[PDB]
RNA sequence: UUUGGCAUAGUUCC
């Protein structure tokens, strides 16, 4: 249920839309936000 | 004297003209009820208000 | 018959 290597994160889980839902103007949420950020330094 | 029976008290009462105040918490604006109201969006749960 | 959130301040009751 737990090896040890598993505890170095390779893939990053992402929450669906319902854990950071949309703000009623569309806001998004610190965690969309702070996705958006890793996703950006990822790909670059 | 008593109001409903009109027969005398027999301790006599204090009486006299004291300054009062109407504070501002009346009841109008504290009764408050809820029966399957709207509901919080990202809980699910009931309002808070 | 449709739903904003974060923060700060004041007040009520033990």
């Amino acid at each position: 249920y737990a090896r040890p290597e598993w505890m170095i994160v390779t893939v990053l889980p992402v929450p669906p839309l319902s854990v950071r839902p949309a703000v009623v103007a569309r806001n998004q949420d610190d965690l969309t936000h702070k996705l958006a950020d890793i996703v950006k330094i990822n790909n670059q | 004297y008593n109001g409903f029976t009109g027969r005398k008290i027999t301790s006599q009462i204090f009486i006299g003209p004291t300054y009062y105040q109407r504070l501002k918490h009346m009841v109008d604006d504290k009764i408050h009820s809820r029966a399957r109201g709207p509901i919080q969006i990202l809980n699910r749960q009931p309002m808070e208000g």
